[PDB]
């Protein structure tokens, strides 16, 4: 059984903040083709290498997939504390895994560009006392997903919603996108316990 | 119990108040980036809309008295917004005060002088009577220059600066203060704290004790300043008098530093200077941020923004949009943090980007706080924050780290003469000058000088502390001090003076932490992270502690010090008194003018 790659190549891919996560367990898939698909621009993997990710059976096939420029891609490196790690994704780095960049040529019609690039600057509690900051945990969603999930208009644009004892606010920031749409991958590869069904094809 | 009900008004505030004045903030910028009719015009409708709000509120937060108040953060905040200003006089005169400001700034802006033998030579001040007075050796050119300005706008200025000070002592006086000059000492004044309180009357004792150390180094740089001039001026100078007023390098002597190419100590070894390594090595104008904000990382503190290179404008742009040339940090609300710069591939643009970017870690490091207590301890703090960054940057060291100079340079004792030479212009030759200014406003304000002596203790005050004399006489219908832009734009003058205190004793602090052997001058902080971690640590407080308490939490004490700033200079002052052994130091007061 081939791997279900439709999701990614259909409707309007997610930002970085909601992106897309898709679990692979028993199935044979082929990611060559997929980057065959699009243009890749950038693939840097750590505990792993690329050859030992196309080739290698995995008990999991974790694909977290959102739309992401690729001047931005120096941001998502390991180690740099910045306004993507702690609002919007944090890699988890316990398991080996890939971040792959691309881009979708024109010809593409099944994905449809969104109108712009949207990422969380701020997602913070606010008391009379100032401001307390809730950052990301490894591999995890950001606190703030149902209050953005009403999505953002223009640039730094925040939206509050009213606690028991203060209040919870979020930022989005808006960059409109030029040219071909880019988007990035988080492949996630899992040995733990259930059967390396994951297989190529 | 009402500070629960004041925890509820401050909780919308905050909301409200950020969400309000970041419009503002991006209305500005705008403006500032591109200028244009309908930039403006928003500029002015988002500026309208703040102002409302922030007095509507002020207003409110009258309801709460500040007596029983018990949380010292509530209090500090409430403090904030209670503190009401020009809002207490009558319409009429609140009016006539706006008027007679809006009529002093246009005087200002908008004032010619011309030449008394052209009469095809009238200049503004800004682009051709600035350059005479700063690049000019003559001695009738710089005296006509200086005289067509103090006579030609300080002249008609000197009956709107009279219902001023009355107008200001007035609404002063309406918000229980003595006078003016106490409002304006405000800004230091500490209450509620164990022992870091800090009165008004504090800041005049400080000062004076300050200045009083200060005296003798400032007295050998000016006699080695006035025995050097009398070279260029032959037969115009007194061996043991004042400096005439119009030769000391721009309209007022503010700074000495124009005087520099007159006095160098040794002409043979010329000071370092970068820009042609910078440009052999294709330098352009993002490398120069990208050094800025390693060097700052390298200290322990964090990066810029991913807003910061998307957002900022690092470089004039080509397309005939209209700017403004005047480098500035921006704050501009929700952790968005730029800088507007025409950044030029020089050493002077180079030690500019250190500048700015110590203001926007200042600005990264009371992000966290509520929005009435986001800005420094004081007043001092947030330009002395971004001094001690520009210092480190220019060392020989740092420089020849980054890779701007040779492996084997090596570090000649001739040019570290002619470098604190050209710092102790700028630094100690406009501490005189800054502290008579005020002084003389606050006397002028406390009523000690009536209205009919203006001028006369003005010049009677630049004769005996700054040690300057007038060119001509000047009678009581100039207004001279009105003729800087800070009197006629009725902005506060001792900012600039605790500056120049907490400068040096930061860097002092830090520099000790560093282990740094040897004199203060040579001292970088980089590549020490311990020296960053404390300065983090005042740094993130902002304005939400006594600035005693975040001043001690850096430098072990809680007064203002100007031993630092002395053993800053110790190899110039013996360089001074070891060169000022065959001259006269000190002046004559009512001696040859
Ligand atoms: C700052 O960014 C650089 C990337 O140029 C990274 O190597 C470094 O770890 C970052 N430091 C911090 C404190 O974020
Ligand atoms: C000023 O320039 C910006 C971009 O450079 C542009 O979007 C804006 O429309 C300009 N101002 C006006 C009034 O057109």
């Amino acid at each position: 059984k081939e791997c279900d790659f439709s999701p990614m190549l259909q409707g309007t891919p997610p930002p970085i903040y909601d992106f897309k996560r898709l679990v692979f367990t028993n199935c044979n898939y082929n990611l060559t083709k997929l980057l065959n698909l699009f243009q890749v621009s950038e693939f840097s993997c750590h505990q792993v290498s690329p050859s030992s990710l196309a080739t290698g059976c995995y008990s999991s096939l974790t694909v977290d997939y959102f739309a992401y420029p690729t001047s931005m891609s120096s941001y998502l490196q390991p180690g740099f504390a910045g306004e993507i790690v702690k609002f919007n994704y944090k890699q988890d780095f316990s398991s080996p895994t890939c971040r792959v960049l691309a881009t979708v040529p024109s010809n593409l019609t099944t994905i449809t560009k969104p109108s712009n690039y949207v990422h969380l600057t701020e997602c913070y509690k606010g008391t009379a006392y100032g401001k307390n900051y809730l950052y990301n945990a490894p591999g995890g969603y950001t606190p703030c997903l149902s209050l953005a999930s009403s999505g953002f208009s223009s640039d730094r644009q925040s939206h509050r919603q009213q606690l028991s004892d203060g209040y919870l606010v979020t930022t989005g920031s808006v960059y409109a996108v030029n040219g071909n749409l880019q988007m990035a991958f988080i492949i996630s590869v899992q040995y733990g316990t259930d059967t390396n069904s994951v297989c190529p094809m | 119990t009402t500070e629960d009900l004041a925890k509820t008004f401050l909780e919308k505030f905050n909301y409200e108040a950020e969400e309000l004045s970041y419009q503002n903030s991006l209305a500005s910028w705008n403006y500032n980036t591109n200028i244009t009719d309908e930039n403006i015009q928003k500029m002015n409708i988002a500026g309208a809309k703040w102002s409302a709000f922030y007095e509507e509120e002020s207003q409110h937060a009258k309801t709460y008295p500040l007596e029983e108040i018990q949380d010292p953060i509530i209090k500090r905040q409430l403090r904030a917004l209670q503190q009401s200003g020009s809002s207490v006089l009558s319409a009429d005169k609140r009016e006539r005060l706006n008027t007679i400001l809006n009529a002093m700034s246009t005087i200002y802006s908008t004032g010619k002088a011309c030449n008394p033998n052209n009469p095809q030579e009238c200049l503004l001040l800004e682009p051709g009577l600035d350059d005479i007075m700063e690049n000019s050796k003559d001695y009738n050119e710089r005296l006509w220059a200086w005289e067509g300005w103090r006579s030609e706008v300080g002249k008609q200025l000197r009956p709107l600066y009279e219902e001023y000070v009355a107008l200001k002592n007035e609404m002063a006086r309406a918000n229980n203060y003595e006078d003016y000059g106490d409002y304006w000492r405000g800004d230091y004044e500490e209450e509620w704290a164990d022992g870091y309180n800090y009165s008004r009357n504090q800041l005049i004792e400080d000062v004076e004790h300050t200045f009083t150390q200060i005296k003798p180094l400032y007295e050998h740089l000016h006699a080695y300043v006035r025995a050097k001039l009398m070279d260029a001026y032959p037969s115009r100078i007194s061996p043991t008098g004042c400096l005439p007023a119009h030769l000391l390098g721009d309209m007022w002597g503010r700074f000495w530093t124009n005087l520099y190419p007159l006095m160098v100590p040794f002409g043979q070894k010329p000071n370092i200077d970068v820009t042609d390594a910078m440009v052999n090595q294709s330098w352009d104008a993002r490398r120069i941020f990208k050094e800025a904000e390693k060097f700052f990382v390298s200290v322990g503190l964090p990066n810029m923004t991913e807003g910061f290179w998307q957002n900022s404008m690092l470089t004039e742009p080509g397309d005939n949009r209209k700017v403004v040339c005047h480098p500035t940090a921006w704050d501009l609300g929700k952790h968005d943090f730029r800088i507007k710069m025409c950044t030029k591939v020089t050493m002077d643009d180079f030690l500019t980007a250190h500048h700015e970017m110590g203001h926007i870690q200042y600005d990264m490091a009371y992000a966290a706080q509520p929005f009435l207590l986001r800005n420094g301890a004081n007043e001092g703090f947030h330009e002395a924050v971004g001094e001690i960054m520009s210092l480190s940057a220019a060392t020989p060291n740092h420089l020849k780290n980054i890779g701007l100079l040779p492996p084997d340079f090596s570090e000649d004792s001739e040019t570290d003469i002619n470098f604190l030479l050209k710092q102790a212009l700028t630094i100690v030759g406009t501490l005189p000058f800054t502290y008579m200014l005020e002084k003389w406003r606050w006397m002028v304000f406390k009523g000690e000088i009536p209205k009919e002596q203006w001028m006369q203790k003005w010049w009677e005050m630049k004769r005996d502390i700054v040690g300057v004399v007038e060119p001509l006489p000047h009678d009581e219908t100039y207004c001279d001090p009105a003729a800087l832009f800070h009197v006629a734009n009725d902005y506060s003058f001792i900012r600039y003076y605790t500056r120049t205190i907490y400068q040096f004793q930061f860097q002092e602090a830090l520099c000790q932490i560093a282990k740094h052997e040897g004199p203060l001058y040579k001292c970088d902080i980089s590549n020490s992270r311990e020296a960053g971690q404390k300065l983090h640590e005042m740094l993130s407080l902002g304005r939400s502690k006594p600035w005693t308490f975040a001043l001690e939490r850096v430098v072990g004490a809680k007064t203002m010090d100007v031993r630092p700033l002395l053993n800053y200079f110790e190899p110039l002052f013996t360089w001074l008194k070891e060169q000022n052994r065959n001259s006269f130091v000190g002046w004559n007061t009512d001696w040859s003018p």
